[PDB]
């Protein structure tokens, strides 16, 4: 999945050689990957959302 | 023995009072109550923020919208860039 | 009850052997007491060494000694007046005032030597204290709960450094400092005391908010390795019983370890390197241990430490090296190239120098200061000999950017302008690190690098441009 | 809280009834007492190196048994002793628990609870000099310890069982390394095979206590001090007990090396050590040697370093790696002790303050900074399967043998100060970021398929960041196969380079 | 709520401290120390003839 998103980004760049000076395609692919490495980041910290009434209480 | 025993003993006059038992405290002047239990019980958070983030506000998160729902005047002005951009492409 | 008597057995220099009776042996570091015709001798003892003879220091000189003289002992420690009441008091390394203001009406009185505050310390190093002076707050920011350098050799202006920061730090700053100046000349502590009462920090009939302790060369090695301790005895009073921030400073803490030097020969101890004594890291450790941020407060202590001979590798300023956060090192070599501070930016160092604390943007300014700076040195040999023109194009941009940037860190002092002639400037830690990103970046290279000395901001540094292409040009 | 008046109650009933079974008469009178020494008329069948009890409650080791009166040292001050005190005897060698409960815990030199978190579980208790493993009980290190420093993974190799060197300057990054290793081994730390955990074990000798605060506060922000113990002996301590800690902990480890397990030690700052032991040398009035040092501190350094070993399949295949410190002054490594202990040592890591500000944060001297060991105890993938992995250090070499003296004199020699300069600018890391075999062999590997094509040198970091996304992203499948089975094989090195080449011409 | 708890543990055995300057200041003013040289011959007695 994560790894299939940016596969076709790979397909664009391709394309992006008879297509110079993209104004937002890349900064939308720019954004796909800031929000996306956002996403990553935040379940990997992503605690189980809760106290623990057995030890931590 | 009871010079042990003695001074096991002063840890039950003492000290029975200061938290064995709630008698305040004999030796000091001032009190022992109204310190921990009623001024400091609140301390942990009179060390950090009250009624914000102890009360922990369990805010719902603001709500962001798509862009408007007004495509026409910007997909077709986007689409007249277009043909700007592809004639310097 | 009975007042512990004694015999005095060997007077050596400083050194006195007493005699004692049965089971009347006192404590090791416990005052004794001699009444001289001049005043009180006090006997600080120092080591046991049997048949009910003990070793001491005399804090005072031992003139006048005849073996066999009645001694007494005080029961305890050095004791010193502690309190508010000490603000405003010039006091002496046993406590007595040497101000002649009046008896010291202190309510407590507090043993010399405690012991450090075991682990509760706590470490707060994100508090970047704003100095004023550019070198400093850029490549080695000062701490407001650290210890802070201030090493160099004879004339270098470490002195100067200490008046700079008491004016900066001192007058707009919330909690009491103490200055304990150990072994200086007695013309700087009067000097110091003058500006004091001028400048409106202690009143004779006001608040007051430094209490000045006082040991000068004169004063034996024991006084003068006592006094430090003394003062630190007072800095502790106000930062646990007040709990005020207190700002310690002191003149030299190398006097310290050099009367301990002194005492140490004549005590019977196998010399150690350099014929210092055994117990150099040991006592060191002792003393500027007690000196911490102790939970229940904060402290700051500007040290200040004399390098023997310019000599780095000395092993007392080696080893009080490990015991300071932020550096000061004041090589000579950049006095004698005029260069007003003479702090060496290559030795400075601090630990605050980290992109979290002082921010990403500072740390990479700082970072490309170095870099510019040491192409410099690492290109010396080649400059000295054959000269700039064998160099290439980047090497010679490199070295003319890192003399305008040598030559730009200088900053005027409002303590020596008598020195310069130029009125004293203070810059912002903020507009410095902006400064000299503008000046890395190369906005400002065809401005003269005369132009650089003795300025503030870059806008300092323009207008001298302006002058220097005006009348001189 | 009344349970610890009643714990203190049968304390207390303990204390009288351990005081109260001595009787002894041997019990020696101190004659005098100097700066931290203490002779003793008594104890004529004392034990060399033996604790002791004072009454006042201070603990001392026997140094020195000439005819008569004793020599001991004080572990703590000479503040409450005085002559004629009776010198309580242990009855046994200077000792300090060991145990699995230490992990997460701060004691001191003896081993007491110091951090203030209550008592320690102890599983034993060890000797503080105990005898290095012999000849045949032991094998060669084989296993690599992952630093995460791509300078000291990749160029100096360190493994189970070495022991490795940081000689340098003052505030270089000596500490820095060991820190930076203590956190890298978190990643294999968390799992379940015990023959890869590393659990950590730190002595502070000198080092002032609010350094030492901050240092546990650091291991315990990225949860390292659930695997690290850490003792303390800070220049505030006596001179006794600094000197003692090192072999204390040496034990420490000691425990975990014969239990299986693979522990690591870092010697910090071992001169003061040394400082120590002369203040200890000099005050018991023994014949100096050198420049004021004891003669026997090559032996003290021996003895206390050979400790660290990796054992052999038949006792139990542990391991144990000393990672000491050394600080010279002015870079002068002709210097007593730093010869003795360069000499020591299974190799060095030079660091010098020249190189620190010329921008290489790790300050790496890989001109002097040597292992004895090299294809062993190293991941095979930072080996012969990366071809030049077995060569870069004759590379980097003759890039410092041309720099200006070696003037550029054709295309090659342009293309190597290229590629070396470009290296060592890729060779930078910071601090609090270690890294992984893994992404170590792409970034590397890229340096032999090009490196001089890299987007100018300000901006070949983000160019190594980009790397490691653009092989985390979309090419797992290559970082995974060459992190479990450690090597790259010929299929493997084909998709690795393909990878490299689509990045390069990205 | 953790470290306030730990600092009670702490605040707590302070108290105790001083406590024990009551306690002590409380075991200097007895006629026990007349009758503590008594414990020790009765237990001197006792140790002795164990061996
Ligand atoms: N900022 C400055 N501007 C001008 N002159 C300065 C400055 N700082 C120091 N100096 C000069 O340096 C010299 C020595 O000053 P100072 O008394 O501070 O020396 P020091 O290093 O503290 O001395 P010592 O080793 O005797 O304690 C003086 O001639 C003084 O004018
Ligand atoms: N990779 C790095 N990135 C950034 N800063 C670093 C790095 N390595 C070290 N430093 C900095 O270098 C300085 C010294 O590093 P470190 O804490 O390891 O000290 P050290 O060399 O062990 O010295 P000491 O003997 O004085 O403790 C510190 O200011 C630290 O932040
Ligand atoms: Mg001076
Ligand atoms: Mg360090």
């Amino acid at each position: 999945a994560k790894s299939a998103a940016n596969k076709l980004d790979w397909a664009k760049v391709i394309s992006s050689l008879r297509i110079t000076g993209s104004t937002a395609t890349q900064l939308s692919s720019f954004k796909k990957r800031n929000d996306e490495a956002r996403r990553q980041l935040l379940e990997l910290q992503s605690q189980p959302t809760e106290v623990d009434f057995s030890h931590y209480r | 023995q009871d010079l042990y025993l003695r001074e096991l003993k002063d840890t039950k006059l003492a000290p029975s009072t200061l938290q064995d038992a709630e008698g305040n405290v004999k030796p000091w002047n001032p009190p022992q109550k109204p310190n921990l239990p009623e001024l400091e019980l609140q301390g942990p958070e009179a060390l950090k923020a009250y009624t914000e983030q102890n009360v922990e506000t369990a805010h719902v998160a603001k709500e962001s919208e798509e862009g408007e729902s007004e495509p026409i005047e910007e997909d077709w002005l986007v689409l007249d860039d277009a043909e700007e951009t592809k004639e310097s492409h | 009850s009975t007042p512990i008597t004694g015999k005095v057995t060997a007077v050596i220099g400083a050194i006195v052997d007493v005699h004692f009776e049965q089971s009347e042996l006192p404590a090791i570091l416990n005052a004794l007491e001699i009444k001289t015709p001049q005043g009180k001798l006090v006997l600080e003892v120092a080591q046991h060494l049997g048949e009910n003879t003990v070793r001491t220091i005399a804090m005072d000189g031992t003139e006048g000694l005849v073996r066999g003289e009645k001694v007494l002992d005080t029961g305890g420690p050095i004791s010193v007046p502690v309190g508010r009441e000490t603000l405003g008091r010039i006091i002496n390394v046993i406590g007595e005032p040497i101000d002649e203001r009046g008896p010291i009406k202190s309510k407590l009185r507090k043993p010399i030597h405690a012991d450090p505050p075991s682990f509760a310390e706590q470490s707060t190093s994100a508090e970047i204290l704003e100095t004023g002076i550019k070198v400093v707050d850029l490549l080695a920011p000062y701490a407001r709960g650290g210890k802070i350098g201030l090493f160099g050799g004879a004339g270098v202006g470490k002195t100067v450094f200490i008046q700079e920061l008491i004016n900066n730090i001192a007058k707009a700053h919330g909690g009491f400092s103490v200055f304990t100046g150990v072994g200086e000349r007695t013309r700087e502590g009067n000097d110091l005391y003058r500006e004091m009462k001028e400048t409106g920090v202690i009143n004779l009939e006001g608040e007051s908010k430094v209490a000045l302790v006082f040991g000068q060369m004169n004063e034996p090695p024991g006084a003068r390795a006592r006094v430090a301790l003394t003062g630190l005895t007072i800095a502790e009073y106000f930062r646990d019983e007040e709990g005020q921030d207190v700002l310690l400073f002191i003149d030299n803490i190398f006097r310290f370890t050099q009367a301990g030097s002194e005492v140490s020969a004549l005590l019977g101890r196998i010399p150690s390197a350099v014929g210092y004594q055994p117990t150099l890291a040991t006592d060191m450790g002792l003393l500027q241990e007690r000196i911490t941020t102790t939970k229940k407060g904060s402290v700051t202590s500007v040290q200040a430490v004399y390098v023997p001979a310019d000599d780095l590798t000395d092993p007392a300023p080696a080893t009080t090296f490990a015991h300071l956060d932020a550096t000061t090192v004041l090589s000579r070599g950049i006095s004698e190239l005029g260069i007003y501070p003479a702090v060496d930016p290559l030795d400075s160092k601090s630990r605050l120098l980290d992109a979290a604390v002082v921010g990403q943007e500072h740390y990479d300014v700082a970072s490309k200061v170095q870099e510019t700076l040491q192409t410099y040195k690492s290109l010396q040999d080649i400059i000295a000999i054959l000269g700039m023109d064998e160099l290439s194009e980047q090497d010679k941009l490199t070295v003319e950017r890192a003399r305008k940037i040598q030559r730009f860190l200088s900053q005027p002092f409002a303590v020596a302008e008598v020195f310069t002639g130029i009125p004293g400037k203070l810059v912002r830690l903020k507009d410095t690190v902006a400064s000299f990103k503008a000046v890395l970046e190369g906005k400002y290279d065809n401005i003269p690098e005369h132009a650089f000395y003795m300025v503030g901001g870059i806008e300092d540094v323009v207008a001298k441009a302006e002058k220097l292409a005006a009348e001189a040009n | 809280k009344a349970q610890p008046t009643e714990v203190s109650s049968i304390l207390e009933e303990r204390i009288k009834g351990v005081s109260d079974e001595a009787n002894l008469n041997e019990t020696g009178r101190v004659l005098a007492v100097g700066d931290g020494i203490a002779r003793v008329f008594g104890l004529n069948n004392i034990q060399a190196e033996e604790l002791v009890e004072f009454s006042s409650g201070v603990k001392g080791m026997a140094l020195n048994l000439e005819p008569g009166q004793v020599g001991i040292v004080l572990f703590g001050s000479d503040r409450l002793v005085k002559e004629g005190e009776l010198v309580k005897r242990t009855g046994n060698i200077v000792d300090v628990p060991v145990g699995p409960g230490l992990l997460g815990r701060v004691v001191d030199a003896l081993g007491n609870p110091i951090d203030g978190k209550g008592p320690i579980d102890a599983a034993g208790r060890s000797r503080a000099q105990v005898k290095a493993p012999g000849i045949l009980p032991r094998r060669s290190v084989h296993e690599p310890v992952q630093t995460g420093l791509k300078a000291v993974d990749a160029l100096v190799p360190i493994g189970r069982g070495q022991r490795e060197l940081i000689i340098g300057d003052r505030q270089t990054g000596k500490t820095a390394v060991a820190l930076d290793t203590i956190l890298n081994q978190k990643r294999w730390n968390n799992g379940s095979d015990e023959s890869k955990k590393l659990y950590c074990v730190y002595v502070a000798v000198g080092q002032k206590r609010s350094t030492v605060a901050q240092l546990v506060q650091t291991l315990e922000q990225h949860d390292a001090m659930k695997y690290s113990i850490i003792v303390a002996a800070t220049a505030s301590e006596a001179a006794p007990l600094q000197y003692l800690a090192p072999f204390t902990a040496a034990s420490i480890g000691e425990w975990f090396r014969d239990n299986g397990k693979h522990a690591l030690i870092v010697y910090d700052d071992l001169s003061k050590q040394a400082v120590a032991y002369r203040q200890l040398s000099l005050l018991l009035r023994r014949p100096p040697g050198r420049e004021a040092y004891p003669g026997d501190v090559f032996y003290l350094h021996s003895r206390l370093l050979e400790r660290a070993a990796k054992l052999s399949e038949k006792e139990g295949s542990g391991s144990l790696t000393a990672l000491p410190v050394i600080e010279t002054q002015g870079g002068d490594v002709s210097a007593y002790i730093p010869t003795n202990v360069i000499s020591i040592t299974d190799g060095q890591i030079f660091l010098e303050a020249e190189l620190f500000y010329k921008g290489i944060r790790p300050a790496i001297n890989v001109g002097l900074s040597v292992s004895r060991v090299g294809s062993a105890a190293q991941v095979k993938a930072l080996k012969q399967v990366a071809g030049s992995l077995k060569l870069f250090l004759a590379q980097y070499r003759e890039v410092a043998a041309f720099a200006q003296f070696g003037s550029d004199l054709d295309a090659s020699t342009k293309q190597t100060l290229v590629r070396g300069e470009r290296l060592t600018q890729l060779l930078k890391q910071n601090q609090y970021s270690p890294l992984a075999t893994e992404e170590q062999v792409p970034l590397i590997y890229a340096g032999v398929n090009g490196h001089l094509d890299g987007i100018e040198l300000s901006r070949i970091g983000e160019f190594e960041s980009s790397f490691l996304s653009y092989l985390k992203s979309n090419h797992n499948e290559l970082l995974t196969e060459i992190r479990e089975k450690g090597e790259l094989s010929k299929e493997l090195l084909a998709s690795l380079k393909s990878a490299t080449e689509s990045f390069v011409a990205t | 709520w953790v470290r306030y708890e730990a600092s009670l543990r702490q605040l707590e055995q302070r108290q105790l401290a001083k406590s024990v300057i009551s306690r002590v200041q409380s075991e200097l003013g007895n006629p026990k120390f007349q009758e503590k040289v008594l414990q020790q011959s009765i237990s001197e007695i006792e140790q002795l003839l164990s061996k």
